[PDB]
């Protein structure tokens, strides 16, 4: 079949600053006879249906605001933004329309600016978890940025990736930063055993990571 | 425009069968053609297949082959679309795609089919509280678990919702076909320990409300 | 195609006199006569009246006698309808139908009109709960009841209208000159008693609301 | 005067089958020369004012759709409806324009199918009541069918027949059904000087009363 690629992924924008998305197909999508490229503009809101925007490349869809502009033909293509606004904030998509199957693009989402300094909450174990013939030791990660972060669980200076879950929420709007919650479940038998628990996390603006723990005395 | 009616949520099991409507109307239903879109893992699109309800044209994707059948209905004018041999990778968001003109394409509102081998269980709930007695921070956190409910969602408020700064609700993740979530929220070390809050959780489909004391 | 307008609800005293009135728009009063009609009892229809406004023509039932007087004029297009010697059966829904022809004729929307020797109250409402430990029904009803009010209407919603199902609401009735109405929801048994439901009640006329809580 | 009689008073259809109204005359309504006959048929919606329907008896009147029909002629007269809808539930009239003074009906009402039946709607009297200085005890019907219920009192084995506040309601647009609502009221000490009380109520589709009580003490 055909396949298409966006590049990149993610991008971080401001407000009033310009923006452009790159699809790159397989192979040319031209039709000669009609003269005009096939593919599809997708912006899909947080929680709403995805709408199209730029049919054929070449035009813009009646209602549309004038910033969304599309261009391009053959390979190559660019859906340029003038100036984004609030409402801008969303995922975009890529359709052709050239041949069956329909083949639809990855993603690419926007973010917010910046410079968000993360923390280290931890929290013991509570009493009626432990009753309950079971453990949790998490510690949440909130007030970050960018949405790429990494974590590790040692225990007792031995690193687990065992019962290892994290939870990732969108981006608040009111801080514009991200907040990630690690969870590491075990028995009640593995409680007794061991003492000391740790979470360590790297952040690409720190040095070095930041390290805490607890005692089970 | 066209108003695309739906249906709503469908809780199921694997294996089972399951039917999805999707009404047109304003315009003729026997003129344009209709297709299916499934929304996997929540960034990415998938193309199920179309059909034309004037012909009645059926073709599909090679990965929902001899899976989704598409069949419509004239008098009420609407299109159904009917599943079989459910599996786990079959639970995401389907949307219905009706093309009229190709200047833009109409969407409906969407539909959550959730497959799964499941009870109703109520949720528990397990407080957090930092077990050091002095802190640098004049900023403390608390924390709330709620563990073993189904199906999801739930509505987690804090102080029966009088407190909406600095909460900070995360999404639920499945283990062993059951859903768990966490909160966190901020609180000055000046209320904390001088006061006392709760973590109130209310769910609606077993109609099962906890409140725990922190 | 025409517009019949009357007066809004009135407030009297028995043994005053009440004015009703009937608009008239796009047609020639001088033409058609127009009747009145006296709805009792919420079913039962009564004939009062009728008058002819060019030539003067007055007929009344015989139950109306020296009671119900029509008067029309004729420079502003409309009726009026005067009673005497109010009393406690007099309280009913009034109509005032135009004749056209034998085949069809056109009726206004109605004016309500009470009577009775009352002051305007604020409601008194209780909680209402059940006094047994334990049932054997997976649901529980509650209830709250409202004495003690006037005029008509009294809006009754339950927790902020949050549940808006399985909700009844009993009509009024007339005691020592003041209305009482009642109303139940069911509540599953999984949350009660563990939370707290509230009734509030809304007087418009009294500018009163009060909650309270279950 | 001429006194109209109207037969049956309520009567339970279903949605799709043929309903047929009655109103007979105790005099001919006939006029010779025009070989017409003098008589109205009116529908009058909850909160909305009464509509003509069949206009001598023999015709339908513009605008109201083909389902409403009439016939017959002299004393009898019959409201025939082909098919009913949702929309049709209304209350019927029926007058005669032939002497004065006009005299009207006595109305039908139309209703649905079938068979709910309560369980326990009691309710104690609360703390608060007492503080007024009388006392009320309410016995509730929800969810039952058809509207025809005799309720009783019993008051440590006696019937009181003072004080009894009936309350009915209109039919349910969602399951169909009617509420009931039965209030007795009493004074303070009265209600001291009695322990058990007793709330009777009688239904047709059971073959034996419902008996349910409580104790004050």
């Amino acid at each position: 079949d055909i396949v298409m690629s966006q590049s990149p992924s993610s991008l971080a924008v401001s407000d009033g600053e310009r923006v452009t998305l790159t699809c790159k197909s397989s192979q040319s999508l031209l039709y000669s006879t009609n003269q005009k490229n096939y593919l599809a503009w997708y912006q899909q809101k947080p929680g709403q249906s995805p709408k199209l925007l730029i049919y054929w490349a070449s035009s813009r869809e009646s209602g549309v605001p004038d910033r969304f502009t599309g261009s391009g033909s053959g390979t190559d293509f660019t859906l340029t933004i003038s100036s984004v606004k609030a409402e801008d904030l969303a995922v975009y998509y890529c359709q052709q329309y050239y041949s069956y199957p329909l083949t639809f693009g990855a993603g690419t989402k926007l973010e917010l600016r910046a410079d968000a300094a993360p923390t280290v909450s931890i929290f013991p174990p509570s009493s009626e978890q432990l009753t309950s013939g079971g453990a949790s030791v998490v510690c949440f990660l909130n007030n970050f940025y960018p949405k790429d972060i990494n974590v590790k669980w040692k225990i007792d200076g031995s690193e687990r990736q065992n019962g290892v879950l994290n939870s990732w929420t969108d981006q608040d709007s009111k801080d514009s930063t991200y907040s990630m919650s690690s969870t590491l479940t075990l028995t009640k038998d593995e409680y007794e055993r061991h003492n000391s628990y740790t979470c360590e996390a790297t952040h690409k603006t720190s040095t070095s990571p930041i390290v805490k723990s607890f005692n089970r005395n | 425009e066209v108003q695309l009616q739906q249906s709503g949520p469908e809780l199921v099991k694997p294996g089972a069968s399951v039917k999805i409507s999707c009404k047109t109307s304003g315009y003729t239903f026997t003129e344009y053609t209709m297709y299916w879109v499934k929304q996997s893992h929540g960034q990415s699109l998938e193309w199920i297949g179309g059909i034309n309800p004037n012909i009645d044209d059926t073709t599909y994707n090679q990965n929902f082959k001899d899976k989704a059948t598409l069949t419509v209905d004239k008098s009420s004018s609407t299109a159904y679309m009917e599943f079989r041999s459910l599996t786990f990778d079959d639970s995401a968001v389907y949307y219905c795609a009706r093309d009229d003109k190709a200047s833009f394409a109409f969407w409906g509102q969407g539909t959550l089919v959730t497959v799964s081998a499941a009870k109703t269980t109520p949720p528990s709930v397990y407080p957090l509280a930092p077990g050091s007695a002095a802190q640098t921070n004049s900023m403390v956190t608390l924390g709330c678990l709620v563990k073993g409910y189904f199906p999801e969602p739930v509505t987690v408020t804090w102080n029966s919702g009088s407190l909406s700064s600095g909460v900070h609700t995360f999404p639920a993740v499945l283990q062993s076909d059951l859903y768990t979530l966490s909160s966190s929220v901020t609180v000055p070390s000046s209320t904390w320990p001088s006061e006392t809050v709760t973590c109130n959780v209310a769910h609606p489909a077993s109609s099962t409300k906890v409140d725990k004391k922190i």
